[PDB]
């Protein structure tokens, strides 16, 4: 085939003694040329050229040297460390002959690794110290002991030909069938071949006589198959593997075949090794004795044979076992004769031969790759080996999975990392949330984008809330289902259940009706807290109490009701169960005081910090969103509901609040870089001064992509939700990044009062850089599973380390690093983190086998379409459907089936039916057979721009309309880059949202109250009533709402079209007597706050003076930059177009219907032409732009006047940034 | 597979701590210190239905006091 390696063996006999050099030198020829296997060539062809000579070895007296013995060396190793030709019909032997003093030789020989191998070389060497001896007699050369090379030829076809050949195969391929994958003492992968031939050789001897006395006492077993065993379960153990694939050293020639051969003759074949944990040593010794006789029948088949039957892929086997003893033994009369070895050849992983001597005690030899092995770390297993036949050799009876293989100064570093003793306070949520209260009472403490509210405040409503929800039934020890949007009502309703002493159960409104009310019927909170727009769906659940909360209450006190205990539930979050139910996690109150305190004392806040509320509340994590901040004196901010999905509106929303301490999701975090430039970069995450991430392997790679971007502190953190959200923490930046090795960021060191373990099946620790079951010790364990005592015995067990303490089961495959860091590596189970949620397959899998007429059903996951494999997780969930009928299942009919008992991300995107469900030989369902799913009224004229927007993302041509976008390969990281491409393609903003609901070409294509009284914010005390401008919308007094007090409610009233006051009126004195039946009806009696802004500031100076007509008092009339129609004119018609043209503007020119905005400007200035002035007589506030005489040309209109400055325009004296200044003057006024 | 806990042919002991507090032990482990045994090794089923008759406190409601 191809011409082979060229790497020889190199061994040198140290001979003692009276040495005859040029008649042994004459010996080397005789005995070279006798053996015609020596005179073998490769030229690709391989021959014997029997008119090939071998040449006197050079002698060399090295007894003048300064160092005879080191340039023995040197001289041996400069012909070592020369590539040999192969080609030519140079022979590949050379022997030397080495002079060290007047009685010592080294008598140096290489040979080619296709001419000999180590058990045949002192074949050769024995055969020239005959001829020498004979010689020294004085009789003839002795004949050739070796075979022809014709006749070992005609051997082997003598075999290959005969039924022990087919009978071997059959054997060597059952063999490989249950063959294990091989195993290795190194944490690298592990190659096919290996260049290195020079290697690591270590020799250790075992004085302390444990073997000696462990073989005494198994009189009967054999000290090769004892000393083997031993072997095979170290090595087991060393890795945590008890089935592993070996090599074992045999013979392809047997008999006088082998010790007459010129070689090679050893024979590695593949050795399935099973360490069974409750069988004792001898058992394993004579189950592997017992298994290698049967083996050695079949030994004389070729390993190159197994291989071919079977480039750089895995190999078969790792390490190589050897039992094997080589006689090197010469007899020269009165000469010692010592055989000294130089080059063996490549070792691909470790090779271990082991020695029992005849005085009972061990020996072995190890060599090892210098790329997978050094020095140190094979002593410091060969002293593993030392105890573990210690431990034997005490109880012989000791079972095999429960000996002990760690060392005793690393039990001592699994002592350090777990130190995590840290006394804290016996308090709960609401102490310290009433402590910091205390402390900065008028800070900011919650905001979103209508409230703001100090920590006072927001302890005087959190405190209503809870009085109320006591008043309702919630007593201490209670559950409350919270259904809310996003908004700063849903931190308070947490806050007053904490405050009530009851645990929250948080909902997803997103979930199906039949879920909710099964989780509902599980946890059976007292009460249900949500809104009257939820509430319609919660009919259908019986004994059920319910609550609206989506406006603030009338506060009395801020007295903290001290019914909150510490061995309360804090929370309840239910995940998905392999039964097909979910379960609820309950969190104890001490647990998650414990995460929050090492929080922030690890990552410590002030009161300059702002954290972004964005997690939706059913993901724990949200937990140290709604109340780490508020044991700091951080201020929190509400994101909007359904931003979290959007990287623009994310972007937009931290540059919003400054915010500066946020959370992510590793596919969250991937997909919001890709939408970030360096110029966006720093326009909104210029603020962040630490993020988070957990939930999934974090790639270090997107860490770096992330410090190049912002330079902000990335952190990882680990944990499940029965650990109260995070168990360990790693820093994801700056010089341990810099340090990772491995693909993901390590789930690094535990947290205050926690334990981490990693244990194998017989619960054991697992030495350093091993795998193993990853187990949680601590204060921060939850308090078990909801109605689940079978699921809590199970996940929370008992804890051998610690008596009577419990320790809970991950799942989680995990090892330890040098550095003390875990490192995680998979999972054990068939539960699966797709984009950061948890989502378990069996329970998918028990839904579809309950469907019509199903016979079998498999969830899988995998990436349906590379195109769209761009950063984060691309997986998606296909299921594979068998009908039990045979019959068609219209699969699209179950998957709206489905969509009505799973929640959204846990439906399949595909359902595929199947004949019969692809299974193996063995029976087990092979998922790489399972068929990735394949990639009608034509496009449109409108949909044929998005349409073609698939086509990018997707990589696939889609041509015709009802595409699903998931369906293709799409996910809702890849509709993040479509509704952000599809935004530059039309004047309309779409959001990522809009794709998840309707994920179809022409569903797609087909996707600020209009009405008289405009709700901007309905409070429970005063209300502020804003007066449309000339547009006829009170849609810009949105940014007035944060600055005020919140118990204040904000109605503004606007003119819309058709059937308006603007339309509708001649005079305008018959709209400003119409907005006084809209506004007189909801307060007929006053006091009154009124606001206008242009044309709604003449609107509202008629309005306060028809209502000095009666009867009720205005308190509060304010007028931005009004003037009064006495001040058609032009120049004005200039600044209502500004007007105009600013107001459109901002409408970000989504939509059209809307002719009535500018309808509205042009009824609006026929309407200013017939204007007249009202007295008057009272107090009013002025705001007016210094860039465009206030007060005279208002004085006989309002007797009193005060005014503020502000540098703006007619035009800027609404926006935001002016009622930055103007917000809080309202707010001082209507005090 | 792997973890002996989600061996479904396993037999598993019953455990009973200070606390009051269930765990399960497969059989073929050294039995941890701490711990009384409640019941002897029982199918994965038997167990799920011992467990759901004497240990029943597994409720918010329940951790209201002590
Ligand atoms: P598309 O319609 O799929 O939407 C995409 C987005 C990203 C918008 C959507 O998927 C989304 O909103 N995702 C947010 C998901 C989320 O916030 N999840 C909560 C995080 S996990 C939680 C506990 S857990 O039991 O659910 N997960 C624990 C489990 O996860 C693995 N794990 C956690 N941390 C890990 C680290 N650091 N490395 C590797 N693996 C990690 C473990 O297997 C563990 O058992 C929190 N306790 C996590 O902090
Ligand atoms: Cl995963």
């Amino acid at each position: 085939s191809e011409l082979p390696s060229a790497w020889s063996v190199a061994h040198y006999v140290e001979l003692t003694g009276e040495v005859d050099s040029p008649l042994l030198a004459r010996a080397v020829v005789a005995g070279l040329a006798q053996a015609d296997t020596l005179r073998m060539r490769f030229t690709v062809w391989q021959w014997v050229d029997d008119a090939l000579t071998f040449e006197l070895p050079e002698i060399i007296d090295l007894r003048t040297n300064i160092d005879p013995h080191g340039t023995a060396q040197a001289l041996m190793q400069a012909d070592l460390q020369q590539d040999l030709r192969v080609d030519s019909g140079k022979p590949l032997v050379f022997h030397q002959l080495i002079q060290v003093a007047d009685n010592r030789w080294y008598w140096y020989q290489r040979y080619h690794h296709l001419l000999v191998d180590g058990f045949s070389f002192p074949a050769i060497t024995r055969q020239i110290a005959n001829i020498y001896c004979t010689w020294l007699r004085g009789e003839p050369t002795p004949a050739s002991p070796f075979t022809p090379f014709a006749d070992v030829v005609e051997e082997y076809q003598q075999y290959r030909e005969s039924e022990a050949w087919q009978r071997d195969a059959a054997f060597w391929a059952e063999q490989r069938r249950q063959l294990p994958p091989p195993a290795s003492l190194s944490p690298a992968p592990l190659p096919g071949r290996s260049a290195s031939a020079d290697i690591l050789r270590l020799k250790l001897e075992f004085t302390d006589g444990e073997f000696r006395q462990l073989a005494t006492q198994l009189s009967g077993v054999q000290r090769t198959d004892l000393a083997l065993a031993l072997a095979a379960l170290w090595l087991g153990r060393l890795c945590n593997r008890m089935d592993y694939a070996a090599g074992f050293i045999f013979m392809r020639r047997l008999g006088s075949a082998a010790l007459t051969a010129t070689g090679p003759v050893l024979n590695v074949l593949p050795l399935g090794i099973h360490i069974a944990a409750q069988e004792t040593l001898p058992e394993l010794a004579t189950r592997l004795a017992a298994q290698l006789k049967k083996m050695r029948r079949h030994q004389r088949y070729d390993a190159e044979q197994i291989v071919r039957d079977s480039a750089g892929d895995e190999p078969l086997f790792g390490p190589v076992l050897n039992i094997k003893v080589f006689d090197y033994q010469l007899d020269i009369p009165d000469v010692q004769a010592q055989t000294h070895t130089l080059a063996t050849g490549p070792v691909n992983d470790l090779e271990l031969a082991l020695f029992p001597d005849v005085h009972g005690d061990l020996s072995i030899e190890i060599l090892a790759n210098k790329q997978r092995y050094d020095e140190p770390t094979l002593i410091q297993h060969a002293e593993r080996l030392k105890m573990l036949i210690a431990q034997f050799a005490a109880d012989p009876a000791l079972l095999c999975g429960d000996v002990d293989i760690m060392l005793p100064g690393e039990y001592a570093q699994l002592a350090q990392l777990n130190a995590t003793q840290v006394e804290i306070p016996e308090t709960t949520l609401s102490a310290l949330v009433a402590e910091q209260a205390a402390k900065t009472p008028d800070a900011p403490a919650l905001a979103d984008a209508r409230y703001l509210f100090s920590y006072r405040e927001m302890r005087e409503q959190v405190v209503a809330l809870a009085n109320l929800l006591r008043e309702r039934g919630v007593k201490p020890g209670d559950s409350v289902a919270v259904a809310l949007p996003r908004s700063v009502f849903l931190t308070l309703a947490l806050h007053a259940i904490v405050e009530a002493g009851a645990a929250w159960l948080p909902l997803d409104t997103g979930y199906p009706d039949d879920r909710l009310k099964m989780m509902l019927e599980d946890a059976r909170p007292s009460l249900l807290i949500t809104t009257d727009d939820q509430l319609p769906r919660f009919s259908d659940v019986p004994n059920l109490t319910s609550l609206c909360y989506n406006a603030p209450l009338t506060p009395q006190g801020s007295a903290p009701l001290q019914l909150s205990q510490p061995h309360h539930t804090a929370y309840i979050i239910f995940t998905s169960g392999s039964t097909g139910r979910p379960k609820g996690v309950m969190v104890g109150q001490t647990a998650i005081v414990n995460r929050l305190l090492w929080m922030q004392n690890h990552y410590p806040l002030t009161g300059e910090d702002v954290v972004a509320q964005k997690t939706p509340c059913s993901f724990d994590v949200s937990v140290w969103e709604f109340f780490w901040p508020f044991i700091a004196g951080a201020k929190l901010v509400m994101a909007e509901p359904e931003a979290h999905r959007d990287p623009l509106a994310m972007q937009q929303f931290f540059a919003e609040y400054g915010v500066t301490t946020t959370h992510f999701v590793p596919s969250m975090l991937a997909a919001f870089v890709a939408s970030l430039t360096p110029q966006t970069a720093r326009q909104s995450c210029a603020t962040l001064k630490q993020v988070f991430c957990s939930g999934e392997a974090l790639p270090a790679d997107l860490c770096r992509e992330w410090q190049q971007l912002t330079g902000a502190p990335l952190h990882n953190l680990y944990g499940p939700t029965e650990a109260a959200v995070d168990v360990s923490w790693y820093p994801a930046f700056g010089e341990e990044l810099a340090q990772v090795r491995g693909s993901s960021v390590p789930i690094g060191y535990p947290v205050w009062n926690t334990g981490l373990r990693i244990l194998d099946a017989m619960m054991h620790p697992v030495p350093p850089g091993v795998a193993g079951d990853l187990y949680l010790t601590g204060i921060q364990l939850a308090q078990g599973y909801l109605g689940r005592p079978d699921l809590t015995a199970s996940r929370f067990i008992a804890d051998p380390f610690a008596p009577g303490e419990r320790m809970y089961r991950t799942g989680d495959v995990a090892r330890w690093l040098d550095n003390g860091a875990v490192e995680y590596l998979g999972r054990s189970d068939d539960q699966l983190k797709i984009r950061g949620q948890r989502i378990e397959l069996g329970e998918i899998d028990r839904v579809m086998q309950a469907l019509p007429d199903v016979e079998q059903a498999v969830t899988h996951a995998c990436v349906i379409n590379q195109a769209a494999a761009t950063g984060g997780d691309a997986r998606q969930l296909v299921g594979y459907l068998v009908s039990q009928s045979g019959l068609p299942l219209d699969t699209s009919a179950l998957q709206a089936q489905l969509r009505e008992t799973l929640p959204p991300h846990m439906v399949p995107v595909v359902l595929l039916q199947l004949p019969q469900l692809p299974l193996s030989a063995n029976g087990k369902l092979d998922r790489k057979a399972l068929p990735l799913p394949e990639l009608r009224a034509p496009k449109a004229g409108s949909e044929t721009i998005i349409a073609a927007a698939f086509s990018s993302l997707l990589g696939c041509d889609v041509q015709d309309a009802d595409a699903d976008f998931f369906a293709l390969g799409g996910h809702s990281l890849l509709a993040m880059k479509l509704a952000a491409q599809l935004s530059r393609q039309v004047a309309r903003q779409v959001t990522p949202g809009q794709v998840m609901v309707a994920s179809t070409v022409a569903k797609l294509a087909t996707i600020m109250g209009f009405e008289t009284i405009l709700p901007l914010r309905e409070g429970n005390g005063p209300t502020l009533f804003c007066f449309h401008p000339a547009s006829g919308f009170a849609w810009q007094f949105s940014v007035l709402s944060r600055y005020l007090d919140p118990q204040w409610s904000i109605i503004g009233i606007q003119s819309p079209r058709p059937n308006g006051p603007m339309q509708t009126a001649a005079n305008l004195d018959e709209v400003c007597e119409a907005h006084l039946a809209t506004l007189l009806e909801q307060q007929p009696h006053g006091p009154y706050y009124l606001l206008g802004y242009s044309l709604g500031g003449t609107l509202a100076q008629g309005i306060a003076a028809r209502l000095r007509a009666r009867g009720e008092q205005v308190a509060f009339l304010g007028l931005l930059d009004t003037w009064p129609p006495e001040t058609l004119d032009p120049e004005v018609l200039a600044e209502i177009n500004r007007e105009r043209e600013a107001f459109l503007a901002a409408q970000q020119g989504s939509t059209e219907l809307f002719t009535t905005i500018e309808g509205n400007y042009a009824d609006a200035v026929r309407l200013l032409t017939t204007a007249h002035s009202v007295p008057f007589d009272g107090k009013a506030t002025l705001f007016v732009a210094e860039r465009t005489s206030p007060e005279r040309a208002w004085s006989p209109w309002i007797a009193e006047l005060d005014i503020y400055r502000q540098d703006c325009a007619h035009v800027d004296i609404i926006s935001p940034g002016t009622f930055e200044k103007i917000g809080p003057i309202i707010r001082a006024t209507l005090n | 597979f792997s973890n002996p806990f989600d061996d479904p042919q396993g037999a598993f002991y019953i455990l009973r701590n200070a606390q009051g507090q269930f765990s399960l032990w497969p059989q073929q482990c050294v039995l941890p210190a701490g711990w009384d045994i409640v019941c002897q090794p029982q199918s994965q089923a038997s167990c799920q239905q011992w467990l759901e008759a004497h240990w029943r406190t597994l409720t918010p409601t329940n951790f209201t006091q002590l």
